Parts: C-alpha cells; sequence; structure tokens
C-alpha cells in the first residue's frame, strides 16, 4: 500500500504496487488536466477516479474492457452498481449467468474475482453526456492499457466501434480478444457468447480456465 | 459551364456521397454531388443468377481470365496454363455485399469510379446544363456522371485561393502543450479568388501590457475586441486568444482550394482545434457543400510499418477529416517520402532549396553586400531568390556563417542584401537561404513588442515558405499530373502507396487488353537475393574512369524478354544432372531460342540445383506493355517539352513526364510484392537474372579491349548471351579517332545498372571524346534489338574502399 | 471463433500443444502453418515456431524394468511383445516409422482389416506394427471402448496374424520372478521371436515394460546374406555359438558400429538374439565398416532398405520382379505383358523412367542422385551414351563406388525402360 499527494482535488490516490511504475507518470499526466476537468461536474468524485487501481494484477489473467461509465452515479468499479434497473450490471451478470447455467441473478461483483477485472476505455465522463473528458486522459487511456496488458495474457474488450484501433493503440502485440458491447455495440444487441472462447484461450496458455461462478451472488 | 477540378472527396456519413470541387473562369467554386457506389464484377451466369434485381448493370464486355499459379514441373510434360474467355459485367451496389466469384478485389473503389465513368481527376470539363440538377447556390447534384462529363476542354489557368498559414505557440519544454501553453501568433498568406495575396499576422494581445498594446497600436498594429472589427488588409492585428481562435475557425471553415502547411497536421491544426475546444468549448464545424452533414476536426494517423527489404521502417502520416473539399496539404510528408535528405528538418530543406552565387561589393570590416545579378549566377534563379529574399531576413553565408539582413532592396534580374559578416578575401560566394537560428526560450524570457514583431516576421516567412515550395516543386501541376496518370484524387495522389498508384494505370491497361490475372493458391515468398557487385580487381587508380549507364534497363529487358507471368510457359526444375541434361536436350528442340527464351533462375527449393523459366515471346504481357507505354509517353511529353516556351507549359510537361517516369520505375519493385497485382516470383527472378547477364556482357565487352591506330578490338566477340543473331561477329571495329591514341580499357567495378571502366588517358576532353565514341559504338554494333546506353560523366582518381563505396572527382559532359 | 478452430482447434493444435505421442510427419505442416499464422486463423495475434517434431509415443510407457520386482494383484491381459521395427497407424494414417520417418506402405488387405476393425469400435487410439523378417505381425491394440482380445480376434478373422492373449486374475501380492516370465514365455510359444511379455491392467494408457539381459561373448563370424530371389530376407548375422543374430534392418547393422571377426559382445537372450546398439564410446571410421560389410555381402551390393538386389543379372527379369508379373526375356513380350495388366500399365505411367529404373535396381534416394549431380553426361536420343565423374569427394564411401561400377547396368536398364515407354506411349 502506497499513498501519494497531488495539488488538486483528488489528493490521495488509491492504487497498488502492481500499478506503481506508471502511477507517478499518471500523476503528472493528471497535474495539467485536472484544472480543466474538475471545473465540470463528473459522475465519480475526484477521490473515486482512482478506485480500480488497487486490485491485484498478477492473479488476474483476463481483462474485460467496457465502453464508458454511464453519465451519473459514479462508483469507481465498472458495471458494479447494484440496482437491477440499469442495463450495465444486469448485462454484465447475464452475459455469464446463462453461459454457466445459473439463474436468479442480481449482480456478479467482478471485484472479488481473482482472474477477471472489469475495465473501461475512459476513466470517467461528465454529468449529462458521455466521453466529455476523453482528451484529458487520451494518453492515460494508453498507459493504463499498456500496464494492464503487461500483467495479463488475454485482453477482452466490448464494442468494436470504440475499440477498432486497439492494435494501433497497443505496442506489444499481446493477444487481444475482441467482443461486442452487451447492451449495444452499434444498434445491435449482443448476448456475449464468447466467454467460453476466453476460457479455452486461457487454457491454451497453460493456465487454469476462469470460473465464472466464483463470485455469483444469489 | 466550364469547371477545372481541385479535389475529390466522399462523405463519411450513413448515406455516403461522393463530392467534386471545381472552379470556373471567373473564380466561383462549384461543388457537385454524386452517389457513392460499391463496384463488383460478375460473369454472364453469375449476373443471370442474381435473385435480387441489380441496382445498375453495365456490360463490361469480352474479357480473358488467366490463372497465374505456378506449376513446378520436373520434366517437359508441362500442361498448358489455364485460360478462358467470357463476357463480364460490372455492378454498382450502395451497401457492402459478399458475392462469390467476384474477382478484381484489389482495385480501390475510387479508382473504379474514376475509370468506369471515364473521368480524369484533374481535367477541365464543359458540363451540360440539361443533365445538371441544382441543390442550392454553388452546389449541384448529378445522377448520371457519365453524361455529365461528356465534354472536355483544354486547361486554363485559374487563380487558386490559397491559405499558407503558420502558427507559433508558446512553449517552455521541447514541444508545446495544449492544456499548458497558449497560441501566440498566427501568420496567414491568403490568396483570394481575385488574386489579392494578403499577408496578415494575428497576435495574442493578452501577453502584452496595456502600455505595450497602446505603443503597438501607435506603431500601426490594429487592436480589436470582436470578430466584426477584423480587417484583413493590415499585416499586424492584435486580438484576444478567443477572438484569434474564432478568426482561425472562420478561416478554416472557408472553402479554400488548398490549405497548405508544413507539419500542420501533426502540430498546427491539432493545436488550433484542441485549444479552441479547451478554452471555449467550441469545435471547428466542417460542413459538407450539400449542408446535410457536419463534422469536427479529427486527425487520424495512417501507419505503414513495412518496407519489404533490408532497410528499417517508415513513419506514419496524419490526415484531417473534413467534408468542405479543402486539401489540407502537408509538404513535410511529401518531402520526406519523395526526397532523400540527411536530416528531415525545415532548416535543411530551406538551405537546400534556394541557393545563389553572389559577388561581394564592399567589406567594411563587418559590413558586406552580396549582389546577386545574373552575371555572377545562373539563369532563372535570380527572380526566385529575390522573391524568397523579400520575405526573409537571415542568410547562411558559406556553410555556417549565419547573418541577419540589415537592408532589403529589389533590382531587376538581381537583388540587394547587406549582412554583418567578417571580412573575407574571396569575391564570389554561394549563399543558401537557411532558416532563422535563434534561442527562442532566452529571448522569450524577456518578451516585449519588438520580440513579438520579430516572431511575427519569422512566422510570416515560415508561412510564405509553403507557397515558395509549392511553386518550386510544381505541386499544383505535379498533383494534377499525378491525378491524371495514377488515376487518384488530388489529396490522395501523394497519400496512397505504390500499389494504389499502379492499380489505376494497371486497371486501365487490363481493360485495354481485356486481361484478368487470377491467383488461387496461397502465395509463398522466398529469398530471391538480387545483386552483382563483387570484389573489384584493384582499389587504387590514378587514371580516369568512364561511366556508362542503361536507360530504363528493367523496363527494356521486360519488353525484350516478354517477362510476364501469364506468358511464362513453365518452369523446369532439376535435382539430378542426367534429367537436367535430358530436359535441356528436349527443350532445345521443343522451345527454340529463336522464338521462345529460357532464363536460368535460382532454384526456388533447396533440393533443386537448376531452375529454367521458359518465356514465350509470341504475345506481349501486361508488365512489358505497361513499361513500354510508360516509356513512350514519357518520351513524347519530353519531346513536346523541348519545343515549349511558356513557363506554365514547361512546368506542366515537366510534371507529366516526371509522373510517367515514377510510374514506369515501379513495376519491377512491385513484382517483388506479394499482395500487389504484379506479383511474380519467376518474372522477378528472370528480370534480375537478365539484368545480371547484361551487366556481365557489358563488363566483358568493356574489359580487355584496347584502342590502337583507330581500331578497337574487344576481348570477347559480339556473341548474344541469350540466342543466336544474324549480324557481324568480329570484335575488331574501325573508328574515326587519331592514330596516335594508345589507350586500354579495363573495367574494375560494376553495379546493378552501371559499369565502371578505367582508361589510362589523363586529358578530360580526350576522355570525354573516347567515352562518347564508346557509347556510339556500343549503341550501334554491340547492342541489338531495342537496347541503348548513355554517357553520364567521367570519374577521376576513382578509389574504392568497399562495395558501393568509392571516392572520385566527377566531370560534366 | 465458434465456427471452427480456436475452442475446437480442429482437434489438432490443442492435441499437438501438449501431447507429443501423435506427432507424425503429415501433421507437421498443418501445425506449423496454424502456429505461424496464429494472427491470421481468424483474429488475434500470435507467432511461434513448432518445426521438427517427432512421434513421442514413449509417453504411453512409464519406464522399462531390467530387474525382477513385485506385481500388484488385479486383472491382467498378457501378450507377447516381439522384436523388430516399430510403426503406428490410425484410420488410414500414413505408415510412419519411429525416429526415421520411413513410409513403407502396408499391403491393401491388412490396411482394409485395420480400418474395418477401427470402424467397428472407435476406442482404438493406435495399433503397433512389427516388421521382423520383412513380415507384418500384429503387436498391440491400445483401446478403452472394448477389450483388446475382441480387437485381436476381429483382426484375425480377416486373416491377419495376431499375438496370443491370456487373462489372469490375481488376488495376492505375487512376486514377479523369473519363473513367471518363463511360464508366460512358454504360454506364448511361437516361431516368431519375441523381445518381452507385456501385461495390461484395465486398459491403462500408461504401461510398464519388463525384460532381462543375458549377454554373452564367445565369437563372431561374417554377416550372412539370405538373398534367395524373392526379395524377402534379412541380413542375419551368424555366430560361432550355434545361434544367429536377429537384425531388423540394414540400418541397425550399419548403426551397430562393431568390428568383424574380433572380440565382439552383443545382447544375447535366453533363446533369442538382439543386435547390439552403439551407445558407448570408441574410435571407428564409417568407411572401414562400410567396406568390411560390402565386401562380405558382395561388390555389386550396397546399403539401402532390406533388399539390396543384385545388378549383374538384371537384364529384363528384374523389371518383371518389381512389377509382380511373370518372367520374360524379350522386349516385345514384356511390353505385351505390361499392356495386358491394366493395373500395372496404369501404375507405370505415373512414375518417371528414371524413378522406375532406380526402383527396379533399388537405388537409394540418398546418394544416387547426389552422385548423378556431380558428373557429366553425353546423351543421344534421350538415352545415356557417355558418363564421366570429375570429383572424388563423393567417392569416399564404397556405396557410391559400387553404384558407379554398376552404372553400366543402370544405363542399360534406363535405356530398356525408355524404349518400353516409347513403344507403349506412341
Amino acid at each position: 500500500m502506497n499513498s501519494v499527494t497531488i495539488s488538486h482535488a483528488p489528493y490521495t490516490i488509491t492504487y497498488h504496487d502492481d500499478w506503481e511504475p506508471v502511477m507517478s507518470q499518471l500523476v503528472e499526466f493528471y497535474n495539467e488536466v485536472a484544472s480543466w476537468l474538475l471545473r465540470d461536474e463528473t459522475s465519480p468524485i475526484p477521490d473515486k477516479f482512482f478506485i480500480q487501481l488497487k486490485q491485484p494484477l498478477r492473479n488476474k489473467r483476463v481483462c474485460v474492457c467496457g465502453i464508458d461509465p454511464y453519465p451519473k452515479d459514479g462508483t469507481g468499479v465498472p458495471f458494479e452498481s447494484p440496482n437491477f434497473t440499469k442495463k450495465s450490471i444486469k448485462e454484465i451478470a447475464s452475459s455469464i449467468s446463462r453461459l454457466t447455467g445459473v439463474i436468479d441473478y442480481k449482480g456478479y461483483n467482478l471485484n472479488i474475482i481473482d482472474g477477471v477485472i472489469p475495465w473501461n476505455y475512459y476513466l470517467s465522463c461528465k454529468l449529462g453526456e458521455t466521453k466529455s473528458h476523453a482528451i484529458y486522459w487520451d494518453k492515460i487511456s494508453k498507459l493504463l492499457l499498456q500496464h494492464i496488458t503487461k500483467h495479463v495474457s488475454v485482453l477482452y474488450c466490448l464494442g468494436k466501434t470504440d475499440f477498432s484501433n486497439i492494435r494501433a493503440k497497443l505496442e506489444s502485440p499481446v493477444t487481444t480478444i475482441v467482443g461486442y458491447h452487451p447492451a449495444a455495440r452499434d444498434h445491435q444487441f449482443e448476448k456475449d457468447r464468447s466467454f467460453e472462447i476466453i476460457n479455452v484461450l486461457l487454457e491454451l496458455d497453460n493456465k487454469t480456465p476462469i470460473n465464472w461462478a466464483q463470485g455469483f451472488i444469489y | 459551364m466550364d469547371v477545372r477540378c481541385i479535389n475529390w472527396f466522399e462523405s463519411h456519413g450513413e448515406n455516403r456521397f461522393l463530392y467534386l470541387k471545381s472552379r470556373c473562369r471567373n473564380g466561383e467554386t462549384v461543388f457537385i454531388r454524386f452517389p457513392h457506389y460499391f463496384y463488383y464484377v460478375v460473369t454472364d451466369e453469375i449476373y443471370q443468377s442474381l435473385s435480387p434485381p441489380p441496382f445498375n448493370a453495365r456490360p463490361m464486355g469480352k474479357m480473358r481470365t488467366i490463372d497465374i499459379d505456378e506449376t513446378i514441373s520436373y520434366n517437359l510434360d508441362i500442361k498448358d496454363r489455364k485460360c478462358s474467355v467470357a463476357d463480364m459485367w460490372l455492378i454498382e451496389e450502395p451497401k457492402k455485399r459478399s458475392i462469390q466469384n467476384a474477382t478484381m478485389d484489389e482495385f480501390f473503389n475510387i479508382s473504379w469510379f474514376y475509370i468506369s465513368n471515364g473521368i480524369s481527376p484533374d481535367g477541365c470539363y464543359s458540363l451540360d446544363e440539361q443533365y445538371l440538377t441544382k441543390i442550392n447556390n454553388g452546389c449541384y447534384h448529378c445522377d448520371d456522371p457519365r453524361n455529365c462529363f461528356a465534354k472536355e476542354i483544354p486547361r486554363f489557368d485559374i487563380p487558386r485561393s490559397y491559405l499558407f498559414l503558420d502558427i507559433e505557440c508558446h512553449f517552455d519544454k521541447k514541444f508545446p502543450s495544449v492544456f499548458i501553453n497558449p497560441i501566440s501568433h498566427t501568420s496567414y498568406c491568403y490568396i483570394d479568388l481575385s488574386g489579392k495575396r494578403l499577408l496578415f499576422t494575428l497576435i495574442n494581445e493578452e501577453m502584452l501590457t496595456e502600455q505595450e498594446i497602446q505603443e503597438a497600436v501607435d506603431r500601426g498594429c490594429l487592436r480589436i475586441q470582436s470578430l466584426m472589427e477584423m480587417d484583413y488588409e493590415r499585416e499586424l492585428v492584435l486580438c484576444s486568444e478567443i477572438v484569434l481562435l474564432r478568426i482561425a475557425k472562420q478561416l478554416l471553415e472557408l472553402t479554400f482550394d488548398y490549405v497548405v502547411t508544413f507539419n500542420g497536421h501533426n502540430f498546427d491544426l491539432r493545436y488550433i482545434t484542441n485549444r479552441l475546444e479547451l478554452l471555449t468549448g467550441e469545435k471547428i464545424i466542417f460542413r459538407s457543400p450539400d449542408k446535410k452533414e457536419a463534422v469536427h476536426l479529427c486527425i487520424y494517423e495512417r501507419n505503414q510499418s513495412s518496407h519489404k527489404g533490408v532497410c528499417g521502417m517508415a513513419n506514419t502520416t496524419f490526415h484531417v477529416n473534413n467534408n468542405n473539399g479543402t486539401i489540407f496539404f502537408d509538404l513535410y510528408s511529401f518531402i520526406q517520402k519523395s526526397e532523400k535528405l540527411d536530416s528531415y528538418k525545415l532548416d535543411s530543406i530551406s538551405k537546400n532549396a534556394f541557393s545563389c552565387m553572389g559577388k561581394v561589393l564592399n567589406r567594411g570590416v563587418r559590413e558586406m553586400t552580396f549582389i546577386g545579378d545574373d552575371t555572377t549566377d545562373a539563369k532563372g534563379k535570380a527572380d526566385t531568390f529575390a522573391k524568397v529574399l523579400t520575405t526573409g531576413n537571415y542568410v547562411t553565408v558559406d556553410e555556417d556563417i549565419i547573418c541577419k539582413v540589415i537592408r532589403k532592396d529589389i533590382l531587376e534580374n538581381g537583388f540587394k542584401v547587406v549582412l554583418s559578416c567578417p571580412t573575407l578575401p574571396n569575391d564570389i560566394y554561394k549563399l543558401s537561404f537557411g532558416k532563422d537560428d535563434i534561442d527562442l526560450a532566452q529571448m522569450y524570457k524577456d518578451y516585449n513588442l519588438n520580440i513579438a514583431l520579430d516572431m511575427a516576421r519569422y512566422c510570416i516567412h515560415d508561412a510564405c515558405l509553403c507557397q515558395y515550395l509549392w511553386e518550386y516543386y510544381g505541386v499544383e501541376t505535379k498533383t494534377d499530373a499525378g491525378a491524371a496518370t495514377y488515376v487518384l484524387p488530388q489529396s490522395m495522389v501523394f497519400e496512397y502507396r505504390a500499389s494504389t498508384i499502379i492499380k489505376g494505370p494497371l486497371l486501365k491497361l487490363l481493360l485495354e487488353t481485356k486481361t484478368i490475372l487470377v491467383r488461387s493458391e496461397t502465395k509463398q515468398k522466398f529469398p530471391y537475393e538480387g545483386g552483382k557487385v563483387f570484389a573489384p580487381k584493384q582499389k587504387m587508380f590514378s587514371n580516369n574512369v568512364l561511366i556508362f549507364d542503361y536507360n530504363s534497363l528493367y523496363p527494356n529487358v521486360c519488353i525484350f524478354g516478354n517477362l510476364s507471368p501469364e506468358t511464362l510457359v513453365g518452369v523446369v526444375v532439376s535435382t539430378n544432372r542426367l534429367e537436367e541434361e535430358i530436359n535441356n536436350q528436349l527443350l532445345l528442340q521443343k522451345y527454340p531460342p529463336p522464338r521462345y527464351i529460357t532464363v536460368h533462375c535460382e532454384p526456388r527449393l533447396p533440393n533443386l540445383i537448376s531452375e529454367i523459366a521458359i518465356f514465350d515471346r509470341s504475345i506481349e504481357g501486361t508488365i512489358p506493355r505497361l513499361l513500354r507505354t510508360f516509356l513512350a509517353e514519357r518520351a513524347r511529353y519530353k519531346k513536346m517539352l523541348k519545343q515549349a516556351t511558356s513557363s506554365t507549359e514547361k512546368a506542366i510537361y515537366d510534371s507529366m513526364q516526371y509522373t510517367y517516369k515514377i510510374v514506369a520505375n515501379s513495376v519491377y519493385g512491385l513484382m517483388g510484392f506479394r499482395n500487389s497485382a504484379l506479383y511474380s516470383y519467376a518474372s522477378a527472378k528472370s528480370c534480375t537474372s537478365i539484368g545480371r547477364r547484361m551487366i556481365l556482357y557489358l563488363e566483358s565487352v568493356l574489359n580487355g579491349a584496347e584502342l590502337s591506330n583507330g581500331m578497337l578490338r574487344f576481348a570477347n566477340t559480339l556473341s548474344n548471351p541469350f540466342y543466336m543473331d544474324d549480324r557481324d561477329i568480329n570484335p575488331i571495329v574501325k573508328t574515326s579517332l587519331p592514330i596516335d591514341y594508345r589507350f586500354r580499357f579495363r573495367s574494375v567495378y560494376g553495379d546493378t545498372d552501371s559499369v565502371f571502366t578505367e582508361i589510362d588517358s589523363q586529358d578530360v576532353d580526350k576522355s570525354i571524346e573516347i567515352a562518347k565514341e564508346l557509347e556510339r559504338l556500343i549503341n550501334s554494333r554491340v547492342l541489338f534489338n531495342n537496347f541503348k546506353i548513355e554517357f553520364e560523366a567521367v570519374y577521376k582518381n576513382l578509389i574504392m574502399q568497399s562495395k558501393k563505396k568509392y571516392t572520385t572527382m566527377k566531370y560534366s559532359a | 471463433m465458434t465456427s471452427s478452430a480456436d475452442l475446437t482447434n480442429l482437434k489438432e493444435l490443442l492435441s499437438l500443444y501438449k501431447s507429443l505421442r501423435f506427432s507424425d510427419s503429415v501433421a507437421i505442416e498443418k501445425y506449423n502453418s496454424l502456429v505461424e499464422w496464429g494472427t491470421s486463423t481468424y483474429w488475434k495475434i500470435g507467432v511461434q515456431k513448432v518445426t521438427n517434431v517427432e512421434t513421442s509415443i514413449s509417453d504411453y510407457y512409464d519406464e522399462v524394468k531390467n530387474k525382477p520386482f513385485n506385481i500388484d494383484p488385479g486383472y491382467y491381459i498378457f501378450l507377447p511383445v516381439y522384436f523388430g521395427s516399430v510403426f503406428i497407424y490410425s484410420k488410414g494414417k500414413n505408415m510412419v516409422e519411429l525416429g526415421s520417418g520411413n513410409s513403407f506402405q502396408i499391403p491393401d488387405e491388412i490396411r482394409s482389416a485395420c480400418n474395418k476393425v477401427l470402424d467397428s469400435d472407435n476406442g482404438i487410439d493406435f495399433l503397433r506394427f512389427v516388421l521382423l523378417n520383412n513380415r507384418w505381425i500384429m503387436e498391440d491394440a491400445i483401446s478403452k471402448y472394448q477389450s483388446p482380445v475382441n480387437i485381436f480376434k476381429l483382426a484375425s478373422e480377416y486373416g491377419l496374424n495376431i499375438p496370443n492373449y491370456l487373462e489372469i486374475e490375481i488376488e495376492e501380492d505375487t512376486l514377479f520372478d523369473d519363473e513367471l516370465y518363463s511360464i508366460m514365455e512358454r504360454s506364448f510359444d511361437d516361431t516368431f521371436p519375441k523381445i518381452s511379455i507385456s501385461y495390461i491392467k484395465l486398459g491403462e494408457l500408461k504401461r510398464q515394460v519388463v525384460d532381462f539381459f543375458k549377454f554373452s561373448f564367445m565369437y563372431i563370424e561374417s554377416i550372412k546374406v539370405d538373398r534367395i530371389g524373392d526379395n524377402i530376407f534379412i541380413p542375419s548375422v551368424i555366430t560361432k555359438s550355434g545361434k544367429k543374430i536377429l537384425v531388423k534392418d540394414v540400418d541397425h547393422l550399419i548403426r551397430s558400429k562393431v568390428r568383424e571377426h574380433t572380440f565382439v559382445k552383443v545382447k544375447k537372450k535366453n533363446t533369442f538374439s538382439i543386435l547390439y546398439d552403439y551407445d558407448g564410446n570408441g574410435t571407428e571410421t564409417r568407411g572401414e565398416v562400410i567396406k568390411r560389410i560390402i565386401d562380405t555381402i558382395g561388390r555389386d551390393y550396397y546399403v539401402n532398405g532390406k533388399y539390396f538386389s543384385k545388378v549383374g543379372i538384371a537384364g529384363l527379369k528384374q523389371l518383371t520382379n518389381k512389377l509382380d508379373i511373370n518372367e520374360c526375356a524379350t522386349v516385345d513380350e514384356l511390353v505385351d505383358e505390361i499392356n495386358k495388366s491394366g493395373t500395372v500399365k496404369r501404375k507405370i505411367k505415373n512414375q518417371s523412367v528414371f524413378d522406375l529404373s532406380r526402383e527396379c535396381l533399388g537405388y537409394p534416394e540418398a546418394d544416387f542422385i547426389t552422385l548423378v549431380n556431380n558428373m557429366r553426361f553425353k546423351i543421344e536420343n534421350c538415352k545415356v551414351v557417355n558418363f564421366n565423374i570429375e570429383n572424388t569427394n563423393c567417392l569416399n564411401n564404397p556405396s557410391i563406388e559400387t553404384i558407379y561400377g554398376n552404372f553400366n547396368q543402370f544405363v542399360s536398364i534406363f535405356n530398356t525402360v525408355t524404349d518400353v515407354k516409347k513403344r507403349l506411349f506412341e
């Protein structure tokens, strides 16, 4: 556990030693963009921006990347807000509950999973519209993805429209599984029937397949 | 209505549309809309077996399909290559489809749009008013572009509206940041449709104190607060950053023919748009001429990390998305990718662009004047250097003497410049117009009015440098010629690669010859090596060396040998010597040298020792026809240029011949590209083998010969390495040369297309005369069919250190 | 993708990733291609080189026992394991050899019986082949769907020799001593020698091998040649102790690297003989061994396969011998006989004259073409007339020397076959 202090609203940053090599860089990359970012109300609080940076990365081998946090109700963990009303958590639960064979789903809580971490291309957004702060972390979205892809062997992303140029965005040709958004990639509903592909690909790398029922809460 | 085209572009919306930008004689810009299409080719049965009714069907006509799959054979029982003849049709579909047996999947859809409709990208057309439908003022829609372009007229010069802009932004680190640093100055050279070339620099007044702003206003600067107060006839205009960025946005929203900048895509436009979004939350709204769609300034990178050779990797090219039809031209990428330089910096290009030999009038300790009249210089460079010097203030005397111009004046066929340079003994010096060399941070720490004006002058000089390079390289004329030849959009003439460059003329040739090449099996690539430079006989030479080269060696050998994949009868491979000789004795009676030709290629497989490619020279192939047509067209345009007097026609013809030269000197390189439509392993191997054979023949005929009593006796007889000819074979030849001449020829070095021959003669004039006589003899008797050579220069004291590494003195003809 | 590959890998990539038992020479191309363009199968990115793999069937055998031990009680199927060449086969698979990649195809009837048996039950992973004395004898039947005895009886129903089978139930810790080995050997008594006796428990994939050594050194004699004219024999080695030495192939003889008529000790058995395999040290040139074996077998003989047929009596009879037709002595009669046999006529045309002649004389595909390469020819009417060598670097081994000596007979056969082809295809 390490703590760092900055000159802006977030101040303390929550992260782990696994993310440590880039954190300082992120700090400077957040020094010159926080002034023009905190001026507009955001879905998470400034402290909540760095929340998903503390989970361990060595144990996890598959990373699931989403499109963007929804404009309100910031929580710091993608597709995590338990309400059974918003499409995000319901889709992130039903994309694996039906495949595994379990029913009566109310939330999966990917935080406790030691092999799969949820992710988003953009850290946050503005209260009222999406992708309203993409410029301020356009290179943070590069360095975070570079750091996470160096700790895992399989990368999963949702939505081809916003993830078409991931290969150009990546430097090391690490294996990257491409998938569609559970709600709608582009005016098209996706059931996300590619999790068994992720399991078999992880098995091919001499690694145990992901148990998608370890954190199923019912 | 007469329209000359400027650019072609297509929309990126859900309902994709293609647009054409042109201008009339008066200067009114005309935009025309066409429906974007997807082009596919089908046969008779496939067209007749389409359950949905086709949107539009056009009979492509009779065409012959040939399989280009290599069939390696170990004996002379080689089956005939697959070939068929059938009627084909072309179909246009707005949306993407997946149709089986639809060939020609490599040619771009824009190339099909250009070629099927018979439209030249840079042509001037007298459109018909009956087939044109008007949308609104300046923007029309056409449903039948085939009938729209039914008339073409000879080209006429139009004053193109240009924007040559440069932007100097504040910076404390190596590269300025959008979120940290503001825009300081923006210099624009704006050429209207009326020809008024207005130079104006907008400055950010928020970095100057109120007294400084008042003093600048007293000095002539205009201070404004709103966009309605902007005046374009004043060089120095002071305004706030919000006002400056709004003015820049309203300028970039204008329908300019060419917005030309140096490294603008990477730095200038990106910084402008990002600062506009950050400071005010506004976006540069690019609007389509139809006023049906709008976008923002997005810069996307096309990355090409592939060389297919031994060198390193190239760079990526940035492009701006828009629908206003304005070419956001970047000269940096064009210069980098079309010219070799030691350093890819603006200073180097500026230094190597304009040079002038001038005479020192006075010395005055550190006060020298360099008069640049035509007496001390060449012809033509005087006016151009005067135009460059009008907007410049720094001179690179000698090679590193940076000096600042004190006074400026203009003289007829010359110029007047005075510099602070130390006294020198020599009278004539070569001055190169280098970029300004200043320590920006040190002089920015004490920023004031004079420093602001100096930066404004530097910015306007940088902005006008774009116009100077645009005129020097003939980029308008070269771009029009490249659009006409390569069959590509004017913005995509330089942006696209060699494969797309060829795909236009290659498709045109294929349509002319009704030829389709189809490859079914997956292609396999093998190292074909390629090279002949060997160890020189000697490295020390105190005598002159004569240089002789081949004029378009590879195109000519492809034409002569008919080195085409669809003409290749077959390949015979040998593993044992007995079957090799049996096959040789069979092919010398089945494939006679007088009609066919056999080329000894390198074995494609490790087990094989000898591979023989048999080319039938009865039907000319697509590659030889391409090269022959390109050479003929270049020669025709060159001989038309030689009789031209007007500068405009001179530039036009030079650009057209340059484009033909470029498109001719690419087919050999593209024969080694797997994904290209000219891919052929056997043809490339045969081409390099024939080149090596020609180099060997030239070396043999030029080594061991002697000149005595006007008679030349070659060491080896005039024997054709390929087949048997019917002409004189005696190496002894007579020349009209002095009897006292006693010289010996001994070649020591030979490149892929050049051979170095040493001559013991020391006189320059005698060496030049001997080289000319040798060239005439080689072109008259030694060579045959359609082969020629040329004389470039004479090398003196040629000493070789290693392969392709020599030091010598070159004397012009 | 769900359509194909990846999660299925077509059941080749996933198997070859970890299982090295099924590593035949046919699948190397597919595996190398799939791994090389792993970024081009459907999607994703991946590159690696998996070239030069070999059949590692030994994973099915845990370890080999050289001393008596204690066997666990249970139900055991006892079979005799013979000595000779080892092969694998699985549902029309190419007949590949372990360690050399030999592709000597089995006859049609045995292949038909094997594929019919495998179609009867799909649980048979693979079956071993033995080529002792140029004969095909069943070795093992690894399967889990049904007992190996049913597979053996089904194979024997078609008319194929199968090894004897026994079933033993033991409910105590019986010691596996030499008496048990002797009685099991007596139970599987046959004219065909066997190298050991194997026991299989409940069809376990992993298996144990038990054997003993009884080597002795008395004397060694010259290598006998069993050339009888039927092209079915082996280069047996005769000793002075009253027993011969079993040799599976000439490759084993040339790999033994043991001197002749000297103090030689080789692996003897209780009632059989196993040729010694060179695994120690010592100084011995290959050329001397090749000469001392070629002079014993014969000057006109050489080293390849198991035939090394004579050349001096070739004439036209060897053409009939290699075409399994009746004897003949005249060109026109031989041509008519070839035309009469439709299968022979069809199978002649797909092979070149040079290849047919080199198979008729049995010229190896290792050095014959190499010697032909570095030598000049003068050819008239597509028949060899003159030949001359220029370098002796390829003449170091006696095999090239004797091939050059018989090159006259080779040219005669080449001319004869060329004339036959010309008269048959004109």
